[PDB]
């Protein structure tokens, strides 16, 4: 309807792309650290039997 | 006189809203201070404006 | 005038989207009728010029 | 009562779950580095018995 500025729905935008891409690097954070933890149970994790 | 009348009225409808206006603005100065939001003299400001 | 409508309208918009609270509404509300009242005064005074 | 826009609201609440998620990180921090000492005592500590 043409009432706000341009460069506060751009900032808006930007934000959400912003926000997206944080919630990316906690997703990749935590699968990293789950390669390690692959194994269900803990009697059968590689270290233990070593 | 017949313009004045006509003005009269028009006044007499601005003050009207203003009216409500203020009284809305009360009350919202009022919940807050009843939960613990805001001081005491915000609403006596409130009711002097109204 | 015209400024003052376009004002109410932005607010009007704004409270329905669910940024601003009633209260912001009232006072657009009061000086759009504020606005109203002036204009008719100057047409008024134009007419007792004449 | 309609006395305060929606989006402060919203912003409350947001903030209370963000708070939790927090409070969350921070129990888990502790549980991870209590699951080490297992509250033993400390002479019959798997490092010192080593």
């Amino acid at each position: 309807a043409n009432l706000i500025g341009r460069e506060e729905l751009q900032h808006a935008r930007d934000a959400v792309t912003s926000a997206q891409a944080q919630l990316d690097v906690a997703i990749q954070q935590y699968n990293a650290n789950q390669a390690m933890i692959l194994g269900t149970k803990l009697e059968d994790q590689p270290a233990v039997q070593q | 006189s017949f313009n004045n009348i006509n003005a009269s009225i028009s006044s007499i409808n601005a003050y009207k809203q203003a009216v409500v206006s203020a009284q809305s603005s009360l009350d919202a100065m009022e919940a807050g201070y009843s939960v613990g939001t805001r001081t005491i003299v915000d609403v006596l400001d409130a009711t002097t404006t109204l | 005038k015209e400024a003052i409508y376009r004002q109410l309208d932005q607010t009007t918009q704004r409270f329905n989207v669910g940024l601003v609270a009633i209260t912001d509404v009232q006072n657009a509300r009061a000086q759009y009728d504020t606005v109203l009242a002036n204009e008719l005064t100057a047409r008024n005074n134009l007419d007792n010029a004449v």
